[PDB]
């Protein structure tokens, strides 16, 4: 299975181990490191009907959890989501010769522990090609579009659009094309 | 002698040679944006330590590579982890080379 | 069995102490007209991966080692001579942000 | 059987023997030479390996230049000795050229800052020292460049500052730079007016 921790690290987690005997004894363990969490009756418990809640800061570290009185192994996942910017290189004034080639870089700036999807929109021989670049508290993603040799039909609005899941920002910039 | 013997194992432990170290996956090349590795990393051996001379580097002279199996998650959560079978390089020999 | 091989690559690439070989002149940002012999000590050091972005893998608590090697200074004005140096030697990790 | 421990300088020259001095008493001994680490031993082959007694182990430095230290080891009736082990040392000389920047047409007001590098590129394993000349009574700052990667050099520099400079400071400024073996310097006039 799979557990999705977010921004508010206090806020709970709810890993769904259900029970058969709602009188059952469960305790958590993460890994790695080993660690075991038993329902305080506060913070930490086990209502069999919904599982076991805990508070994520606590399990946040874990590449794995599973609730043992074993259920089967879930996937910690920490997500982030928020886009800062989409960015298009070059952004305007864009003027090619028929057969000219065109490339257009799409670079979006995120907060860590984020994945973006990108997709384009042009005009009705397109190339794309994703990557990751290095990095100060941000990813930077990039998807550059190539057109080996452009052609009349190639002018128009470029539109690179960023996803990360909860969130979507996009960029376009006008190509112009002559003969 | 007793810092001779010391200096000798000073050596002997840095010397080139295969090391067990974590790799990040999605690193290693040609990862969609999209995607986060569970486990990020594998253990392999990558050959690693200090040559005596500079401009000489340690290298792998012969590599064997590993099937090795993790899951992925993808963005948007439309699915839920897949698994993925993934070869890496696991060196078996180095020597110091320029 | 499936998920057997997995648990044993988060297990290798915990944040841990490890065995790396330490170049000696650049740790202290050494002139480089002024060469070590060995050039590296072995020493553990907190490495691994963590989960999360924006968390690394740091040390908590660490001892230091007094080693001895052999230091050069070019253009040859003398031969080797000893020096005692003291490295650090991680003795336990945790993955921390920043 | 050999005359606390020493050293063997290598020129990296790829075909050079070397000489490690590991002296017999008896001109009629089975000397090989152990390298490390790696662990490797060299036989006398009767050709470029040889052992002299005399002279001492000799052995194209190319197949020594990796290790760390070498020593001389001989076998007499079931029982091996060791010579003193020797460090290894590979040292390079080679200066390719020294240039300063600004090269030339430097001038001057009184009160201005004179600012001059001086940048030498050498070959690997080499050490620089650096020597100026100047006009008499300027701060001096040395350090290391990055180079390469697989670009087969090292970059030196050293940087001139005169604070301020006056009218005595017109004149010729030399900059040599030393590698042991080697020395090769560059100049330039920097004229003042008021
Ligand atoms: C030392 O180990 C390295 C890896 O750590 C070896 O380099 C690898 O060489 C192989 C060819 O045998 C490359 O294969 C690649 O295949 C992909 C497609 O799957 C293709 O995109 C590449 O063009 C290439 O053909 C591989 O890229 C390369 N690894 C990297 C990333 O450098 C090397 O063979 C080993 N050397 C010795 C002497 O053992
Ligand atoms: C990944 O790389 C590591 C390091 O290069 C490889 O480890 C080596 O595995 C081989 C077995 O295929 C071991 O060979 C054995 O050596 C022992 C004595 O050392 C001997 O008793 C056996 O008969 C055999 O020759 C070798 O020791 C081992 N080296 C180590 C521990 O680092 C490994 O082979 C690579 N993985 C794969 C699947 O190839
Ligand atoms: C974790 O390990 C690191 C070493 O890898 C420890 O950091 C080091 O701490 C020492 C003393 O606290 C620092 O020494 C200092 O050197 C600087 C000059 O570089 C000087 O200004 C100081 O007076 C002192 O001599 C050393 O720099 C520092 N290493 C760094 C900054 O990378 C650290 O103490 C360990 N932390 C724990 C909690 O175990
Ligand atoms: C620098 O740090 C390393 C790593 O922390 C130290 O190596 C550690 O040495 C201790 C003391 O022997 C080892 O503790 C032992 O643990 C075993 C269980 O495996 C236990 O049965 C023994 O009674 C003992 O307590 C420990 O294994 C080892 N740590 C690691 C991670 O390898 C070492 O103290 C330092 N290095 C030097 C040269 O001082
Ligand atoms: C595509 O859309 C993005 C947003 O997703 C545009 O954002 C641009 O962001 C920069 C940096 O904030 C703005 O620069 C501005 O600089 C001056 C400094 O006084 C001031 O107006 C602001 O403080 C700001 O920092 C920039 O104005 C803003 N967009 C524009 C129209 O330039 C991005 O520029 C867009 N790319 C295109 C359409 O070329
Ligand atoms: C899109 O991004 C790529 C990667 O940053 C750019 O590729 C570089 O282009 C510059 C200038 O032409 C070269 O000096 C680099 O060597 C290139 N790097 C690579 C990896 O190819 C490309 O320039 C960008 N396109 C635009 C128009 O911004
Ligand atoms: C001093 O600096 C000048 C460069 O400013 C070097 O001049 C070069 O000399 C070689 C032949 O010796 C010519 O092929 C180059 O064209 C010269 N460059 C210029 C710009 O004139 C000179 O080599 C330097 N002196 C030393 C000893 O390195
Ligand atoms: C290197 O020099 C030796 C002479 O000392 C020569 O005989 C030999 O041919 C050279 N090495 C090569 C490339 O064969
Ligand atoms: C001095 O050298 C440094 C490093 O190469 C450089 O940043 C600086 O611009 C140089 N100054 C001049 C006058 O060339
Ligand atoms: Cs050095």
């Amino acid at each position: 299975g799979v557990v999705y921790i977010t921004e508010n690290k206090n806020k709970t987690v709810v890993i769904p181990c259900l029970g058969s005997i709602s009188n059952l004894n469960v305790s958590l363990c993460a890994r790695y490191p080993e660690k075991r969490f038993v329902p305080d009756g506060n913070r930490i418990s086990w209502d069999s009907k919904k599982g076991f809640t805990i508070p994520s800061y606590m399990i946040s570290y874990a590449g794995m959890v599973f609730c043992e009185a074993q259920s089967i192994m879930y996937i910690v996942v920490v997500v982030g989501y928020r886009i800062y910017d989409v960015v298009l290189s070059p952004s305007h004034g864009i003027e090619l010769s028929v057969g000219e080639k065109l490339v257009l870089n799409c670079t979006a700036r995120t907060e860590l522990n984020v994945g973006i999807d990108f997709n384009w929109e042009y005009p009705s021989h397109k190339k794309l090609v994703n990557r990751d670049l290095k990095t100060s508290e941000m990813k930077k993603f990039l998807s550059t579009l190539t057109i080996d040799g452009v052609t009349r039909s190639d002018q128009g609005l470029y539109t690179c659009a960023a996803s990360s899941g909860l969130m979507t920002k996009k960029n376009s910039t006008f190509v112009r094309v002559h003969e | 002698t007793e810092i001779l013997k010391s200096i000798d194992n000073e050596w002997r432990k840095t010397q080139c040679m295969p090391r067990e170290v974590a790799i990040d996956v999605g690193k290693e090349f040609g990862v969609a944006t999209n995607t986060f590795f569970k486990p990020p990393c594998v253990s392999v051996y990558r050959c690693g330590g200090c040559c005596n001379s500079e401009g000489l580097q340690c290298m792998n002279t012969s590599t064997s590579y590993l099937s090795k199996t993790l899951f992925e998650i993808t963005v948007p959560l439309s699915q839920g982890p897949k698994p993925v079978t993934i070869s890496f390089a696991n060196h078996t020999s180095c020597r110091c080379m320029s």
